């Protein structure tokens, strides 16, 4: 990828100022005139078939396009030096934004906004892409439109000992089938994600649409692993404070232990259709 | 505090000595080798010849948060007692925080553990006492607990002393870093792991599981098969898993004491409420027995290791 394979016209892009580090490289402000962002990513692999399936990942991306999905504008790949330019988005995220005093949340701000989180998700799904790190922090909402970020992005096969280290924000949004299967020296390119398992993850968002916060207090990784493969700890909570029955109904449906029970994106939006 | 006199000169000799070497900055250590990682590496201090151990994590995050963690850290000062490692001093250098600490000559018990293969009963009383003693220490004196208790945090020096590192002092600390770890076996009590509130009951049953393990030589659960006992690959949600819905380990009938045993066992009750507490634990049977011991450690550690 040579970055004029896109049908987005480029002359130049110019790397602007850091914006915070993660286990999948740097992302840098940057200025296509439009400001976007720019993830610099490096590929240890340096095998043929990791950028193989690299290439099969980011194609598929230009495909896509939709007003609630951070739009994918190009790749380019001169080994092992890679990057992924997508859409800046303005605006606070999601997570800092329930966190706030001054914000203003109700029965029907968090309906409208969730519904707008499923349309993103629901068109993912239909182009056969699974998210597979939908979380609070990777979700953006400026003024009135909501925008979901950092998609497919876990399939890629880049440089991150043997020990294992687990934030506890991302604990919260991961589904039992993926707690079992950690263990170290496991890469995360092997955990079980799904359709399932992202509908899980929109469990624990609109618990914090509800909660502003997350479902378990900060604590030790290992208890948050039993409690969250073990469903017991998604069961107590959703006993020890309640919100509505109905709200409740849709955090219980997507909490599902069983992943087959847990109900689609398009089935979704009508739950939350007929609520206050 | 039951505080003896020839622990009571050599902490006077430590304390006296702090105050010799004074504060510090950053290039008034240097290297020597490769203690081990979890990192901490053996160090020399420049303006006072004596070798002292220097801890470096890395944590990257908001300056803010890294002045408080400092703050709070620096209670250490305060915290001396025969049974706790002696404490230099604390500060922030190029984004990685070091600890500066007494050096062990032995190095942590799971070190110990590798080369002497098993640990005999008659010394694992001694390091017992010790533990009990610290944890009454630290409960009672500031008011605190361990939270994470396991072999690779006893150390042992040549002079013959046992004392306890890496206690959890700040709270800060531990929701920014000491929380997103897990290894690859557990020490953490089966009332942690469901998430109740916790006390020093936690702690106890990290004593009583690092005790098997060092009794036998090997980590504990999944227990020994029935032969692979007498001679004497698995996923870390199904250890978990075991601890909590599974019998604890107990030590092997034929080998060990009665007081043994039951010191153990007493430890690894599953329901915080009946296992012993520190205050019961020490008038235990096990216990009276030895501290009224005669063992000479130094002679022990120094042959099993090969120092001096
Ligand atoms: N398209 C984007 N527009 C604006 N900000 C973005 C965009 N993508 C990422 N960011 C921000 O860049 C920072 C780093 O993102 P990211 O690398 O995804 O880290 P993370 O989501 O917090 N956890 P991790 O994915 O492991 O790095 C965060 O502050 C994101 O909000
Ligand atoms: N003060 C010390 N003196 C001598 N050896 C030490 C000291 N502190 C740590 N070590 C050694 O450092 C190694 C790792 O200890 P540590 O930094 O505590 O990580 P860890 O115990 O392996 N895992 P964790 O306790 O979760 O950090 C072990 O081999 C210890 O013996
Ligand atoms: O040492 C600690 N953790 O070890 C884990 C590794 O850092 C992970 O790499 C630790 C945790 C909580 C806390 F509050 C502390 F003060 C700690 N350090 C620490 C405390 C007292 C002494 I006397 C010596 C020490 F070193
Ligand atoms: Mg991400």
């Amino acid at each position: 990828v040579y970055l004029q394979e896109w049908d987005i016209p480029f002359e130049q892009v110019e790397l602007g100022e850091p914006i915070g580090q993660g286990r999948w490289g740097r992302v840098h402000r940057g200025r296509w005139h439009g400001e976007v962002a720019i993830r610099l990513l490096e590929m240890d692999g340096h095998n043929q078939d990791h950028l193989k399936l690299f290439k099969k990942e980011v194609m598929n991306y230009r495909q896509t396009r939709h007003e609630n999905v951070v739009l994918f504008m190009g790749a380019c790949m001169n080994p092992p030096h890679l990057a992924i330019i997508t859409s800046f988005c303005k605006g606070r995220t999601l997570h800092s934004f329930v966190r706030d005093p001054k914000t203003s949340l109700d029965i029907n701000k968090t309906r409208q906004i969730a519904q707008e989180i499923i349309k993103g998700m629901g068109y993912l799904h239909a182009k056969g892409i699974v998210h597979k790190d939908l979380k609070s922090k990777n979700v953006f909402y400026d003024n009135g439109k909501v925008v979901i970020t950092d998609f497919g992005l876990f399939g890629i096969s880049g440089v991150v000992e043997n020990q294992l280290k687990l934030s506890h924000d991302w604990l919260c949004y991961l589904a039992p089938e993926i707690v079992r299967e950690m263990t170290p020296g496991k890469d995360e390119d092997q955990l079980p994600f799904s359709k399932a398992a992202d509908v899980y993850a929109f469990g624990t968002v609109w618990y914090e649409l509800q909660a502003r916060d997350w479902p378990l207090k900060n604590q030790a990784a290992e208890a948050s692993i039993w409690q969250i493969g073990s469903g017991e700890g998604m069961k107590r909570v959703l006993t020890s404070v309640s919100l509505g029955k109905e709200v409740s109904e849709i955090l219980s449906a997507c909490w599902a232990f069983d992943l087959q029970e847990r109900p689609s994106f398009s089935l979704l939006m009508d739950m939350l259709e007929k609520l206050p | 505090l039951e505080l003896d006199e020839q622990q009571r000169k050599r902490l006077e000799a430590f304390l006296t000595q702090k105050q010799k070497v004074g504060e510090l900055k950053d290039d008034d250590f240097e290297k020597i080798s490769e203690l081990g990682a979890g990192v901490v590496f053996k160090v020399s201090h420049k303006p006072s010849g004596l070798v002292m151990a220097r801890k470096l994590i890395h944590l990257e995050i908001k300056p803010a948060i890294r002045n408080q963690i400092i703050r709070e850290l620096q209670v250490l000062h305060e915290c001396n007692s025969p049974y706790i490692v002696g404490f230099y001093g604390a500060f922030y250098s190029d984004g990685e925080i070091s600890i500066c600490m007494e050096h062990m000559d032995g190095g942590s018990l799971d070190q110990v553990l590798k080369k002497a293969g098993r640990i005999p009963e008659q010394i694992l009383g001694k390091v017992s006492i010790a533990v009990i003693k610290g944890l009454t220490y630290l409960r009672e004196k500031h008011k605190i607990m361990h939270r994470d208790v396991k072999p690779s945090n006893i150390l042992v020096n040549s002079r013959g002393e046992i004392k306890l590192c890496d206690f959890g002092v700040s709270g800060q600390l531990i929701d920014s870093m000491a929380n997103s770890f897990v290894g690859t076996r557990s020490y953490m009590s089966p009332e942690r792991l469901q998430g109740t509130h916790y006390s020093v009951q936690s702690d106890i049953w990290s004593m009583g599981l690092s005790l098997v393990e060092m009794a036998v030589g090997r980590y504990p659960i999944p227990p020994p098969d029935a032969k692979e006992l007498e001679l004497m690959p698995m996923a870390i949600f199904e250890l978990l898993d075991y601890i909590v819905n599974e019998p604890p380990p107990k030590l092997p009938s034929a080998v060990f004491s009665l007081e043994f045993q039951d010191f153990v066992n007493k430890c690894l009750i599953k329901n915080p409420a009946e296992r012993a507490d520190l205050k019961q634990l020490m008038v235990h049977a096990f216990i009276k027995r030895s501290d009224a011991e005669e063992v000479d450690f130094a002679g022990w550690l120094c042959s099993t290791i090969g120092l001096n």
